[PDB]
Formats: structure tokens, C-alpha cells, sequence
């Protein structure tokens, strides 16, 4: 069966079709031992000098405010590139940025480029509208197609899971990125010093140090921070037993 | 001439301004990906130095790329004229719809690349992701031939890198594995009589 032309009929985009869409549980529980408490700091990004931000950071997951997410402050490319994300990674560390579903599959790469990384990966956050068949797409003037999805560039610096997330299309205005996301990131186990930029209220999580301006709370401590990886945790995975 | 089309040649030597101009361009170039592969590659300048340019005025090319080639495509994409308005993915299943470095890859990447004006497409008829069964190893899945259609009824398209598998009508085919020249459109012909007295590309 051919699902294209099955969209263009009904209107059911053709990954509404893909089926199934104690094994990796001890990975997981020893993710969760291994999570430091979450941490959180409200912050405008743009007004704020980001090597405050210490120590420097193994993972960074960076989702600026995109304005293609607000279909009916945001962040254009111009500001995002400015961002000094080389001064608060680690020598060898990995960046996760959401990149949408436009320019930003090339400025986004000119990023990482930029920031001092090259692109491993390219996971896909693929779209179903099995609730809206009935939902026609306003095409950004130089679409060719109808944009059922968005990419997250995986990106490394220095020396289990499929490149794919498939839920359905949130409703108009909820930005939201699938909680997924995290679960790929920490099943790769590289290491702990982890920063979400531009995370909200609804996205601080164990093991995570989240900064944004819509925060509504902060409990940032540098000093404390830093705690959780002085030694014996210097180089901990966040896929091992805690040093007794 | 409306019936499938195709040259074996080696796209590297074959004059390609004897092809005219077309609606669409689609290529699945034999990218060195820097691992070893069963089939003859060719170099990042061979395919800088491809003559895309001359294919179009205004229209569209479709790039499948891989690995290091999602960036190296982009590149000749803007080095060949074209701007990247698009991206779609194939999700790969099995017959039951089950999908088939760091991660497992579970799809494949084509760029949608515009030069010019288009004028007279209907974009928006279909949707950037494609669902299908991984028929045969190494090919692209038939769909994207669909999706081009609807997007550009009627027009002349050309493929680059193709296969016998390939061949369709509206399209010419250039491959080195196709078997020798078959052209009907009489524009063509015309000029590959006289680009080509002996039917031999060298140089
Ligand atoms: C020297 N100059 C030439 C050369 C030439 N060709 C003839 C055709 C060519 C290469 C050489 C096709 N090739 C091949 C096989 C592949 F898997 C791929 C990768 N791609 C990735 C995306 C995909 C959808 C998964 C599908 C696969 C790309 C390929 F190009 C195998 C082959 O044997 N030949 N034609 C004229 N001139």
C-alpha cells in the first residue's frame, strides 16, 4: 500500500500507520540512583552571562523558542548562533539542540559547527494526527511538503534506541518536546553534568540542571552544583552504582 | 516523449547539455561515506564538479543523503544553485508496518532543494514523511516517484545514479549499469546525434 497516496485521500499523514510506535530496566534504575537532585535557575538567556553556569557540562539540550512553534520572546537563528555554548561544555561532552522543521536543519548545523561540534545523529520527532485527520497544514511559503515533523542534531565534541520519536501532534500553541527525548539522552550514559536550556517548569527532572526565563522558581547553587561531581563522582557515567 | 528514458554513461564524462531542462532533478549519489562500500564511489570534488547547474531554470531537486553526506549534500545543494526549502524522511517497516553509530537508524534523509521561480506546482499535496517496506536493499522506496508526480504533473524530470529498477515514464535515467541508450524524445535525440556521431562518451 501506497501511504502517501493514502494522505493525499484522507488526510491520515502515513506514519498514523506504523505499529508499535527484565531487559533495559536495570539501565534506567541505576539512571535513577545515579540522578543528582534537580536543579533549576531562572534566567533570560539573552541578558545572562552563560559562564556562570559551572562546572562545565557534559550533555547540553538546548530548545530555544523557535517562532515556526508559534504557528497561530521568540528566538531567531541570529540570536541563537550568538550563544557561547563552547565556553560551558566539557572538552568531551554531547549537545542535543531541537532544531524544527525549516532553516533551522542548516543554521542548526552551522551551530554546532560554530559551537566547536560535529553532528553523530539526527533523531526525528515524527507527528501523527490519528485525533485530527481533518487539520490541513499552513505551509510555510517555501514548503514543497506539509511538515509533520521536527529534528533534535545530535552533536559531539572531543574524542539500545532508534533515531526516532513518534507521538501524536500536540494541540495549537503547546510547544512542548516529547519527554522521550530524555530517555534516549540518559540511556547513552555520558555522564552527569547535564544542562537543559530553555526548560520550563514542566520539563525540571532528576539528574537535570534546568535553566529558562519562564521559571517560576530557582534553586541554583554553583557551589552546590559542583558538589554532586567532586570526587570519587568526577567521571561517573550516570549508568553505574554510586561509589559506597 | 512521455515512455521511460535512460543513458548508460558515466555521469562524470556524459555532456548532460544535450538533456534540455527539467521540472525535477533526483539523485542518490554513490556518496564516499568514508566506509567501505560494494559499489564505486566518487570523490567530494567529482560530485562538487557534477553539472547540475545546466539541468534546470526553475524546479526542484531531490538529494538522498547519508552519514557525512547530510552535510556534504548541503553543501553542493548551494554550491549547484539550490536553496533547501525541504527535508523527507522514509521511515523503513517491515511488511506488518514494524520499523525495521550511537543510535540504530530507523529512516533515510532526502534534501528538497529550489532553484529559480517554480511556478505552476502543487506544493502541500503531500506530507514530508514517508512510510514503507524496505522492498529491496540499496533502493529508494517507489513513493517519492508518487509524491513527485503529484507535486509536478506532466513536466520532464531526469534521475541521476539510477537503476533499470528505476526507469519511469517522464523520466530520462542516467546510470552506468542501465542497458545502453534508449531515447525517444526527439529534442534529445537530435542533440545526442550531434554531441555524440559515434554513440561514445570519453572525455
Ligand atoms: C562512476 N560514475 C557513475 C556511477 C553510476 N552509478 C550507478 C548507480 C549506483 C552508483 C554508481 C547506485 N549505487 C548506490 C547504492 C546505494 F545503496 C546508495 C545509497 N542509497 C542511500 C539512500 C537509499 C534510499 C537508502 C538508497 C541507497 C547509493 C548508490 F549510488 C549502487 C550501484 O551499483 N550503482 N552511474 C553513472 N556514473
Amino acid at each position: 500500500n501506497d501511504y502517501c497516496q493514502h494522505f493525499v485521500d484522507t488526510g491520515h499523514r502515513p506514519q498514523n500507520f506504523i505499529r508499535d510506535v527484565e531487559l533495559i530496566r536495570l539501565k534506567d534504575e541505576l539512571i535513577a540512583k545515579s540522578n543528582t537532585p534537580p536543579m533549576y535557575l531562572q534566567a533570560d538567556i539573552e541578558a545572562f552571562d552563560i559562564r556562570e553556569l559551572t562546572p562545565k557540562f557534559d550533555v547540553i539540550l538546548l530548545e530555544p523558542p523557535l517562532e515556526e512553534y508559534y504557528r497561530e520572546k521568540c528566538w531567531t537563528w541570529d540570536d541563537i548562533m550568538k550563544l557561547e555554548i563552547d565556553e560551558i561544555a566539557a572538552p568531551r561532552s554531547f549537545i542535543f539542540l531541537w532544531c524544527g522543521s525549516g532553516e533551522g536543519l542548516d543554521l542548526g548545523r552551522v551551530c554546532l559547527r560554530k559551537w566547536g561540534y560535529r553532528r553523530c545523529e539526527d533523531i526525528c520527532w515524527i507527528k501523527t494526527n490519528k485525533n485530527n485527520p481533518g487539520k490541513t497544514k499552513t505551509l510555510d511559503p517555501k514548503a514543497v511538503f506539509q511538515r509533520t515533523k521536527e529534528h533534535c542534531l545530535m552533536g559531539i565534541k572531543g574524542t539500545v534506541d532508534i533515531d526516532l520519536i513518534i507521538t501524536e501532534e500536540p494541540e495549537i500553541g503547546n510547544i512542548e518536546k516529547p519527554v522521550e527525548i530524555f530517555h534516549i539522552i540518559e540511556h547513552f550514559c555520558l555522564g552527569r553534568r547535564r544542562l537543559h536550556l530553555f526548560g520550563r517548569d514542566s520539563t525540571i527532572r532528576p539528574g537535570w540542571l534546568t535553566v529558562g526565563p519562564t521559571l517560576t522558581n530557582s534553586n541554583y547553587n554553583a557551589e552546590t552544583y559542583a558538589s554532586y561531581f567532586s570526587a570519587p563522582n568526577s567521571y561517573l557515567t550516570g549508568c553505574t552504582e554510586e561509589i559506597e | 516523449l512521455f515512455p521511460p528514458q535512460w543513458i548508460c554513461c558515466d555521469i562524470r564524462y556524459l555532456d548532460v547539455s544535450i538533456l534540455g531542462k527539467f521540472a525535477v532533478v533526483m539523485a542518490d549519489p554513490p556518496w564516499d561515506i568514508h566506509m567501505e562500500l560494494p559499489y564505486g564511489t566518487l570523490t567530494d570534488d567529482e560530485m562538487r564538479r557534477l553539472n547540475i547547474p545546466v539541468l534546470q531554470d526553475d524546479g526542484f531537486l531531490f538529494l538522498w543523503v547519508t552519514g557525512r553526506a547530510m552535510e556534504l549534500g548541503r553543501e553542493c545543494l548551494n554550491l549547484w544553485g539550490y536553496e533547501r526549502v525541504d527535508e523527507i524522511i522514509w521511515v523503513k517497516t517491515n511488511q506488518l508496518q514494524r520499523i525495521i553509530h550511537w543510535l540504530n537508524h530507523g529512516k533515510e534523509h532526502c534534501l528538497v532543494g529550489v532553484k529559480g521561480n517554480p511556478q505552476g506546482f502543487n506544493q502541500g499535496l503531500d506530507c514530508d514523511v514517508i512510510v514503507a517496506e524496505v522492498r529491496s536493499t540499496s533502493h529508494k522506496p517507489d513513493e517519492i516517484y508518487g509524491m513527485i508526480e503529484r507535486l509536478s504533473p506532466g513536466t520532464r524530470k531526469i534521475e541521476l545514479f539510477g537503476r533499470p529498477h528505476n526507469v519511469q515514464p517522464n523520466w530520462i535515467t542516467l546510470g552506468n549499469q542501465l542497458d545502453g541508450i534508449h531515447l525517444l524524445d526527439p529534442d534529445v535525440v537530435a542533440r545526442f546525434k550531434q554531441r555524440y556521431p559515434d554513440g561514445i562518451i570519453s572525455k
